[PDB]
């Protein structure tokens, strides 16, 4: 309801976790948004259910 | 391809990260009798900072100048005395020196 | 304010009129460096004043570390001396105080936040980088370098007069 | 105006669908009917900028080109609204005109367009640390420092102050913390509107104590959370240190925050003096967090009273009862010449100029 009134979207944000080489070292992550999935209602991430 | 030659390491998680805004350079300290062979090096050769670097393996340029600019700044009196004194230049006891104190800081990384 | 500043740090240049040949006045004194590698400028360092000077083939020469406009043209003047005793025409001509840096203190805490609230077209205050706040004053082109301490550092002027001026102007804005 | 009487009482009202002007003495109308264009057309017809029907945005360096998707990329890893975006472009092209900037290596470039967005989050309210920008980039702080105080003393653009509040408002969310992942144990977890509002009362207590001039922000800001997490729970968490905390956070600790620290702990033991119930307990640095609240509940006081028995580095905190010593007058210069002998002093001797020549021969 407070997207409907502020006249944004609904979405949650994707995290990710990779690895990937900087300098032939092996750097990992935990935890990168790569963008966010618009939610729909009543669905399993929902607060409404 | 390698085989088995790096480790993972995790590094920037990307999180709110600190501003240090530091690079600390790493300066080798300065002895008792370190002190007096860079005066008395002085005293023999003068303010030529390439001729003292070159003498002195074991330090460096910037760190030359560092010292004896925090030497003209505290101990002007001392800096003064030793340049009045003068000594003629030597080589030959100057390597015996320099080889009695690399036996004296090798006993004293030995304690 | 009952508080006068210090002078600390004096820069002047002066013409030789002259040539100049480094290594020759490299090789023949004691207290010059000239190291061509990186800096191909001859360093000097006279002790009696305790200053330091730069200088030049083109006949330029720079002097730092003075207290006072006398002791920068009693430096330069025996910079002068030292190289016409080398075998040089040198001559002091053009000589014309370029810079002074001089430091004081207000012996009470200054809100570096507020300043820049209120003078900000007049300083640029980032305590994340440098924790003392930049103040410009435009009208005599000061810079001055402030502290929490209450130690404030002044430079740009060219004569003692602006550096007083500068100091009991910027004094009111520190205590208000 | 009127025609007729002269009168320059024109009104625009709305009529039945249709608009006009018309006096209200005589009722007469001087233009009637407006010309709007439709939507059918509007869709069709493409709009056209001034930056490009004046034969600019050709004349677009590839560098220039780099570097303006270097500031999309940068404001759109950040999230950042489109607003930002334009500002931050604007910015950079206002910056891009000078000789001297355009110029120059692409490390300044990067550091321009790192400073820019700086200058942009800056402008809306938008804390955001010079340390987090210059991890998206690629070259160093002190360079990154030097170019922003170059640009700021050529351009001399408004720059705002970094709010306190709000920085920590965007610290404290980033501490894991607030969930019961694996992790960490259910002991540490805590309220995330609780302990926010702890840390910002901790760090308008050293605002108002002196805690936030001339150091780094983040610093304070972690200390003062660490001091949070453990005044919420120091039957589980006295036990602890700073380095245990930012280690089961997983975010590298300031340097100097733990001295920091010691200072913050030091006012509430100036604090505690005051209150009669924690002055008769007789605390410490370690036993002084578990009563924070306390403190925190009537701060104004306390802070006065600490006041009126100012904080300053402890470097010159050491009593000096020399301050400023005056040097003496000695700016005499003799009649022309003091002496001769210095310069013999500081000539070489032939003996010492064949030395010099031998040992670099
Ligand atoms: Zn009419």
């Amino acid at each position: 309801h407070e997207c409907r009134l502020r006249d944004m979207t609904y979405s949650a944000p994707i995290t990710v976790d990779i690895e990937y080489t900087r300098g032939s070292q092996r750097i990992i992550r935990n935890a990168l948004p790569i963008g966010r999935m618009p939610i729909m209602l009543r669905s399993s991430n929902c607060v409404l259910t | 391809c390698v085989v088995e030659e790096n480790d993972p390491i995790f590094e920037r998680g990307s999180t709110t990260t600190y501003s240090s805004f530091r690079k600390n350079y790493y300066s080798k300290p300065w002895s008792n009798k370190e002190t007096d062979m860079f005066f008395l090096a002085i005293s023999m050769v003068g303010t030529d900072f390439s001729m003292i670097g070159q003498l002195f393996p074991h330090r460096a340029r910037i760190e030359i100048k560092n010292k004896f600019k925090r030497e003209e700044k505290t101990n002007g009196w001392r800096i003064d005395k030793a340049f009045q004194e003068k000594r003629p230049f030597d080589f030959d006891f100057f390597a015996h020196l320099l080889q009695k104190v690399l036996a004296e800081e090798e006993k004293r990384k030995q304690k | 304010s009952g508080i006068v500043p210090q002078l600390q740090n004096i820069v002047s240049t002066v013409n030789l009129g002259c040539k100049l040949d480094l290594k020759t006045i490299a090789l023949r004194a004691r207290n010059a460096e000239y190291n061509p590698k990186r800096f191909a400028a001859v360093i000097m360092r006279i002790r009696e004043p305790r200053t330091t000077a730069l200088i030049f083939s083109s006949g330029k020469m720079v002097c730092t570390g003075a207290k006072s406009e006398e002791q920068s043209r009693l430096a330069a003047r025996k910079y002068a001396r030292v190289v016409q005793k080398l075998g040089f025409p040198a001559k002091f001509l053009d000589f014309k105080i370029q810079n002074m840096v001089g430091s004081c203190d207000v012996k009470f805490p200054i809100r570096l936040e507020g300043l820049v609230l209120t003078h900000q077209q007049f300083s640029s205050y980032e305590p994340e980088l440098f924790p003392g706040l930049i103040y410009r004053m435009i009208k005599p082109r000061i810079v001055l370098l402030i502290f929490v301490s209450g130690k404030v550092v002044l430079t740009g002027a060219k004569v003692r007069a602006e550096i007083y001026e500068a100091f009991e102007n910027i004094y009111p804005i520190l205590k208000g | 105006r009127c025609p007729d009487c002269g009168s320059t009482e024109l009104v625009e009202d709305s009529h039945y669908s249709q608009s006009q002007l018309v006096c209200s003495d005589c009722g007469c109308v001087v233009t009637e009917g407006v010309l709007t264009t439709t939507f059918s057309d509007e869709g069709n017809l493409r709009e056209v900028t001034y930056s490009r029907s004046t034969g600019e945005n050709e004349q677009v360096s590839r560098s220039q080109q780099r570097g303006l998707r270097r500031v999309r990329d940068l404001c759109r890893v950040l999230q950042l609204p489109p607003t930002f975006e334009d500002t931050a472009v604007a910015y950079y092209q206002q910056a891009y005109r000078h000789s001297g900037i355009r110029a120059a290596r692409l490390q300044k470039k990067e550091v321009l367009v790192g400073c820019c967005v700086l200058i942009t989050c800056r402008q809306h309210n938008w804390p955001l640390t010079m340390g987090a920008i210059c991890t998206l980039l690629y070259a160093d702080l002190d360079v990154f420092s030097s170019t922003y105080m170059q640009i700021v003393k050529l351009l001399g653009l408004d720059v705002p102050s970094l709010c306190l509040a709000e920085l920590v408002k965007t610290y404290c969310s980033s501490f894991k913390l607030f969930q019961a992942s694996p992790s960490v144990p259910a002991k540490y977890v805590e309220d995330k509107e609780k302990m926010l509002s702890r840390t910002m009362q901790l760090v308008e207590l050293a605002n108002e104590t002196w805690l936030v001039t001339g150091r780094h922000p983040l610093p304070v800001i972690t200390a003062a959370t660490f001091l949070a997490w453990q005044s919420l729970q120091p039957a589980d968490r006295l036990s602890c240190s700073l380095a245990r905390f930012c280690k089961l956070a997983n975010v590298d600790l300031p340097y100097p925050a733990s001295s920091r620290l010691q200072e913050l702990l030091a006012v509430l033991l100036r604090m505690a003096e005051q209150l009669a119930w924690l002055r008769v307990l007789r605390l410490d640095k370690r036993s002084v967090v578990k009563h924070i609240g306390d403190l925190l509940q009537h701060r104004q006081s306390l802070v006065r009273s600490a006041f009126r028995d100012l904080l300053l580095p402890p470097c010159m905190l050491k009593s000096p009862k020399r301050i400023c010593p005056v040097p003496p007058v000695s700016t005499v210069t003799g009649d022309e010449n003091i002496s001769d002998s210095e310069i013999e002093q500081y000539l070489r001797t032939p003996q010492e100029v064949r030395d010099f020549q031998r040992a670099q021969a």
